[PDB]
């Protein structure tokens, strides 16, 4: 407690879609090293030696995102060849287990100024492309019983309650909320643009909102678009033995969406901050981990808030905002019913339903969206949260400085 | 979206349209502001309009040729608009690749067979064309080449020649042999190596074959037929793609063997090829063909591309279009061809004069030591019938031109005369003044002289005006440069006879006033003698060369130093001395002379001796001496890497700049292709006169930046490094 | 803050790489093996206290996919809140998630996290994950990348060790090693790994030749991604002072190539009491430094000597080195730097004996000296690795 850790930066790239994308020409290390440039702009007169560690998540490192893809971007970016580097895979939350880590290690001692992120390229690494123990090790899938994050999302809507329109309600909510902030200049200063080896513009926008959805366009569509294989509903429900049938009310109109970006979070002590004349936007205020059923697989969460609400001593009235990555719209549904979340204060500007999904880099995207959101509006604390596949929750409370 | 340039509210036409009672639709190209075809703003917006013809006319064509008017298919670009794009035309520069590219991808994926009548030499753009095609044709006619030779300017073939090469012949295989070098090929060797697939006698049964090709296909293959393979289902990639675990298991040897290659010269075109193949075999087509385009638009607003074509193209263009010709003078014929001299330097002379079509008349002492001339020139001419580059018919003429002897009377009707016996301007007086009764009075009476002035030779000889100094290099069979030394008495004739002389076997000419050392000797010294002054500063040899690789010279300076005899040097530096003494001035010797001399003392005298600064054993250079870092006391001065490489590249770009002020050099552009091609100056500065206008570095790029960063070496090093008044003000 | 203690550190034995006994098992049972040995040791531990495994592994790619860690807490049947990390630094990795598990303990907002590494080298080998420093030019080019094995050559011919002085290390390897298994130093930590249904697989560090002679290892070839043509040029273009690169190196003065895993057990103070465990040692400090990439090994000279600072010793104070065996120079240069006095470096024998399982090496190198502290009932230690990309890491470690 001694020593507090402070967010001093928090950018991110556009997110270009899967299909017809704008950054698929883009290979995922010249995205970090972009952002570890625009961080160069900002603070000109750095010493980059100050910087001891770099931590990125990634999901699929393999390929383009392999090899220690964190010490690539140290590398390539001129940085101090003492800077570290490490990549880490926590699935979905890859991202903001960087930033956890890198508050950790600020807190213990032994780091003062520590670089914290995440990239994917899911159009040029999609998913899956790592391998995995489950399908190499039929023993162990046939024993953990393994379904798909999409299925779990499904019998989530149908425990629950939720309707095909309660799901694609929140969708376009997400789409709403996303053009809003947007086109408000909320992004103005996180969002940095993604270009050339000449300068030339690649993209500047998150180009897979699509902000005219209507509540008919939304009914128009068809549900999981592995998941259409064979046998991960009798195996979903061999589990959850209580339900009799699965309601599939997830499509690409309510779940995540598929696309490539990158994110970067500079976090260091108050000593070093003073030292290096910069300003603190926040505090790392405490971080919990914690997991649900492996089979269901989303949920995960709500215990990891609640234990993140126990570790610093507050309630969730006493957080001003709640962030959650949209990967299923009756994920958040459901995280809004348990812990009687407002609507108001859940992903306020827009979520993943709408800008996407950059697997590894989600966490540092929406914990850098809470960052701002907290100074634009001059509210005090935020709480993101990610659910994980696998079964696994992490939470983070910051508060505004 | 567009296939146009501009899209918003005048150019000529260049492709004629011609669709026949089949369908097939004949797209010849015809230039009319030039005998050459050649990538224009008229042929961009010339393609757009047939390729836009094609889509709206498709339900009534069956197939495309594309053939050529002109004596050649198609060679090159606007080099005139290229060299002055600037780094804020990146923009203008990616979209006008990327327009040339989306007319060339429809016409591939037409659905219709496409053919190529390759009707002479198909260069850059040209073989860019032809590669969208999905057949290719090429007559076997004289002077017809094929390759992409954009990397030689700079550059790299941005219209899909390198998205297509690595996409037909795999990564590792085009870069090498197409693409990294820019290869010109002949027909034959094209069709051998899969850019060509069928070959033809005349160019007369070009198009007619074309067109029974598209109606066999259509027949044969009536899927596949206007589908290239990697518009297929079940494309594979040769070699594999950066995802086969056999290509990525040798794919990181590949840029550490380009480091190899090129020695750590800053050349960043092979650098660009060979990223722009990899990053594009990694995507669909479509996606490899953009990256192309960016790494091209990073290639032409550089400053090294602007460098190599201002060299390679503008300075090479005005000397061979008679630049250092004097004006109006026509030209004489050179019946026969007297040979005086047939050691290493006069047989190759014989050789080249032979192989132009001359009658030679090699000329020596012992007709047993002068027949090693001849035979150097069988020893070529046996290795080129094994390489299947001449026939027996066309290598017996050539011996047949040369004829060997040792008489003087043999003379009755030669009018051209080369002296290379060798140095020492007393002995040259009197064996120059043998053969000029015998000859005709038009003949020229010329000379082989390193540093020793023409002037004083004249003196030898009555027909003054006919004494010249024509200086070759070092195998004269390859080395393309010719050092036309033009004395105070050649008149405006003689040397333009000699200029005619050296384009018709096949040489790259400069004209050089008379001084000591003229222009190639003179700089390449100031080199050699920066590198050893460095060496008892107490500099590392193993430094010191790579300071001489990385800088983009062919050879390292101590090793260049072996190859040129330390004693050779010594006496030039005391000729130099006695010439400095004897006009009344004192003579401040090169810090390098006692280096040369305590090598000389010790008794390395370079590789005829065997020992120099590296050591020689079975002919071969085995390694630097070990005792040389004890003698130098090597390791004591550890400059930064960049001020060795600045050193050896100032000290020749100053002493080009003092040759041009002394009137030695007339133009810039004999400078360039003087430096580049005489002594080996790197290709990337585009010669020693344009590395200072187009100096680049921390202190800016230009001339002021170029005298800045002299001056910073003046401070530090000495003041030989200070700039002359003509780059100040 | 909070202090955190290593409670119990084990490891399979290294199966060699051609004809390995280990070369069957799937490295998700490496791990799965090692957490059903710590259960054995402490049944009534609760399990739902650990609150993260996390996992070193540098070649994270199909059976060593898809976050092992996670595989592992689920194969393993551990409490579904338990976590699951798997990260990537180089050979530094199983030294990495400990550092991390500490840090994390130290920070307060953990109380009890396993870590460790594991590395089936036989079924997934090195450079399997692709890479972007070696599958793209463009950065291949700037960086200048050479490999460990051209680096560990040209830190032999620029400190004159010639190829007796690496040999010669190699053989007190293979001895301390040896000599080591025979006293029974290892009985405790080295995990068997068994089947199914219980049998033998492997119960041994297979990797060793431990009848090695002077004579035999002068007889091996040097082995220099090397024997292809570039990266001696490569280095010689940022070294311009070498001349030539003396390639010193074989496959008998190098580390092997082996399969294994390692796992570690560190918690609080209070969550050992809490469970009833014995605190065996305490990690004192950690840090991380780096030198040049062309020469690349050079990293663990600066984080040795920043893990001192913060600890506030001396190369005095510390009674045991334990520096990664990658090559043989690597090492020795070690030694001449720091003056390490040559009865305290790697007392037991290193990898070029036993092996080098990339992602385990760092935690099995730690397991390694909290057993001889024991053993020997000395103070500290400190244990270092040498990292690809030209990285280091340190961690001091004091016997409780
Ligand atoms: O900008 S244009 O498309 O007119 C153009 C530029 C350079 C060259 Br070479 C050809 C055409
Ligand atoms: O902007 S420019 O018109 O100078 C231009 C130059 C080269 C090319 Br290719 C395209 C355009
Ligand atoms: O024919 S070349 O490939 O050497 C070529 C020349 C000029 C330009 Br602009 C492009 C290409």
């Amino acid at each position: 407690m001694s020593e507090e850790a402070f967010i001093y930066e928090a950018i991110r790239t556009p997110r270009g879609k899967q299909k017809n994308g704008s950054l698929h020409e883009v290979k995922p290390l010249s995205l970090v090293v972009g952002l570890i440039d625009e961080l160069r702009k900002r603070h000109p007169d750095l010493d980059e030696n100050l910087i001891s560690d770099v931590i990125l998540g990634c999901v699929s490192p393999v390929g383009d995102q392999g090899g220690d893809i964190a010490r690539a971007a140290v590398l390539a970016s001129g940085m101090p060849v003492t800077s570290g580097g490490v990549q880490l895979n926590r699935f979905c939350a890859s991202g903001l287990e960087a930033v956890n880590t890198a508050a950790q290690k600020v807190r213990s001692g032994w780091d003062d100024l520590v670089l914290a992120g995440g990239v994917e390229s899911m159009s040029r690494v999609p998913m899956g492309s790592d391998g995995g123990a489950m399908g190499l090790d039929p023993a162990t899938n046939y024993d953990v019983m393994f379904v798909p994050q999409s299925i779990g999302a499904d019998l989530i809507a149908t425990i629950e309650g939720f309707s095909r329109e309660d799901v694609d309600a929140y969708a376009l909510r997400s789409q709403q909320k996303a053009a809003e902030a947007w086109s408000g200049g909320y992004f103005a200063k996180s969002v940095v643009p993604v270009r050339d080896q000449n300068g030339l513009l690649i993209l500047d926008h998150d180009e897979h909102m699509r902000p005219d959805t209507t509540k008919e366009g939304l009914a128009k569509l068809k549900p999981a678009f592995l998941a259409a294989l064979g046998g991960f509903d009798d195996v979903a429900l061999q589990k959850y033995h209580w339900v009799e049938k699965i309601n599939h009310v997830h499509t690409g109109g309510n779940s995540s969406g598929i696309v490539d970006g990158a994110a970067l979070v500079m976090i260091g002590s108050a000593a070093a901050g003073k030292l290096q004349g910069l300003t603190p936007r926040a505090r790392i205020v405490a971080t919990a981990t914690s997991g649900a059923d492996p089979v269901i697989m989303l949920t995960g969460p709500t215990p990891a808030t609640r234990k993140v609400l126990d570790r610093a001593g507050l309630t969730v009235d006493d957080i001003d905002l709640f962030e959650l990555n949209e990967a299923f719209a009756s994920v958040v549904l459901k995280f809004q019913k348990d812990l009687n979340i407002p609507d108001e204060k859940l992903n306020v500007n827009g979520g993943a339903i709408a800008m996407g999904h950059p697997l590894g880099a989600t966490g540092a995207m929406i914990l850098g969206t809470m960052v701002d959101e907290l100074e634009r509006r001059n509210a005090r604390r935020a709480l993101i949260t990610l659910c994980i596949g696998g079964g696994m929750g992490v939470a983070t409370i910051i508060e505004r400085v | 979206s567009s296939h146009h340039h501009h899209h918003h509210s005048m150019p000529d036409n260049t492709i004629q349209w011609d669709k026949d009672a089949d369908g097939i639709v004949t797209l010849t190209m015809d230039d009319p502001s030039g005998s050459t075809n050649v990538m224009n703003e008229a042929y961009i917006e010339s393609m757009g309009k047939a390729v836009d013809r094609l889509v709206a006319e498709k339900d009534s064509i069956t197939g495309v040729v594309v053939a050529s008017a002109k004596k050649t298919f198609f060679a090159g670009g606007d080099v005139k608009t290229m060299i002055q794009a600037r780094p804020e035309d990146a923009g203008d520069v990616f979209n006008t690749v990327e327009t040339i590219k989306r007319q060339l991808r429809t016409l591939e994926t037409l659905g219709k067979p496409v053919v190529a009548a390759i009707n002479g030499a198909a260069l850059g753009g040209g073989l860019e064309i032809a590669l969208a095609c999905h057949h290719r044709i090429a007559a076997d006619v004289k002077g017809s080449q094929l390759g992409l030779p954009e990397v030689t300017l700079g550059l790299l073939p941005g219209g899909g020649g390198v998205t297509r090469t690595v996409r037909m012949f795999g990564i590792q295989n085009a870069f090498v042999s197409v693409l990294a070098q820019g290869t010109r090929f002949k027909p034959a060797k094209a069709k051998e190596i899969g850019l060509v697939d069928e070959l033809v006698a005349t160019v007369e049964e070009l198009v007619p074959a074309a067109k029974a090709w598209i109606k066999e296909e259509l027949k044969a293959n009536p899927d596949g037929a206007g589908v290239q393979p990697w518009d297929k289902k079940g494309y594979k990639m040769p070699g594999g793609t950066p995802s086969s675990p056999g290509l990525a298991a040798i794919l990181p040897s590949f840029p550490s063997n380009l480091r190899k290659q090129l020695k750590g010269a800053p050349m960043p075109a092979p650098r660009a090829i060979l990223a722009a193949a990899v990053e594009g075999a990694q995507v669909d087509f479509d996606t490899a063909s953009r990256i192309e385009s960016r790494y091209f638009a990073s290639l032409v607003t550089g400053q090294v591309a602007k460098n190599m074509m201002q060299a390679f193209f503008f300075d090479l263009q005005a000397i061979n279009a008679g630049g250092s010709r004097p004006e109006g003078i026509g030209k004489t014929p050179i019946k026969r061809i007297g040979v005086l001299g047939a050691g290493m330097m006069g047989a190759g002379i014989a050789y080249v004069s032979a192989k132009a079509g001359y009658e030679v008349v090699l000329k020596d002492v012992s007709l047993e030591a002068a027949a090693k001339g001849k035979g150097y020139s069988e020893k070529l001419e046996a290795k080129a019938l094994e390489r299947g580059r001449t026939t027996q018919e066309r290598s017996d003429a050539l011996l047949a031109r040369i004829t060997p002897t040792a008489d003087a009377a043999d003379f009755k009707g030669v009018d051209f005369v080369i002296e290379a016996v060798f140095e020492n301007q007393e002995l040259k007086h009197k064996v120059f003044g043998e053969i000029e009764d015998i000859v005709e009075p038009n003949a020229i009476l010329g000379s082989n002289t390193s540093t020793l002035p023409i002037t004083g030779l004249a003196t030898g000889v009555k027909r003054q005006e006919d004494f010249i100094g024509i200086h070759f290099f070092s195998p004269v069979d390859k080395m393309p440069l010719v050092e036309i030394i033009k004395g105070e008495k050649t008149s405006d004739e003689a040397l333009a006879r000699v200029f005619d002389y050296t384009l018709a076997i096949g040489k790259t000419p400069i004209v050089v006033n008379d001084s000591r050392g003229f222009f190639t000797s003179r700089v390449i010294g100031t080199f050699v003698n920066e590198a050893l002054a460095m060496l008892g500063e107490g500099v590392e040899p193993a430094s010191i060369e790579q300071a001489g690789s990385q800088a983009g010279y062919p050879a390292p300076p101590l090793q260049l130093s072996d190859e040129l005899n330390l004693e050779l040097m010594h006496k030039i530096a005391v000729a130099t001395r006695k010439g400095v003494e004897d006009a009344g001035g004192t003579y401040q010797p090169h810090p390098a002379e006692a280096v040369v001399e305590k090598m000389i003392e010790l008794g390395r005298s370079g590789r005829l001796k065997g020992a120099g600064f590296y050591e020689y054993a079975d002919g071969k250079r085995s390694g630097l001496w070990p005792g040389l870092r004890e003698t130098f006391k090597s390791g004591s001065s550890q400059p930064p890497l960049q001020d060795m490489i600045d050193r050896m590249l100032f000290a020749e770009a100053l002493e080009t700049q003092k040759c041009l002020d002394e009137g030695v050099l007339t133009s810039t552009a004999d400078a360039n292709i003087g430096s580049i091609m005489g002594i080996g100056f790197p290709p990337w500065t585009g010669g020693s006169a344009q590395f200072i206008v187009g100096y680049s570095g921390p202190a800016g790029t230009g001339k002021a930046a170029f005298v800045a960063r002299a001056r910073e070496l003046a401070a530090a090093y000495g003041d030989r490094f200070l700039p002359p008044e003509s780059l100040l003000s």
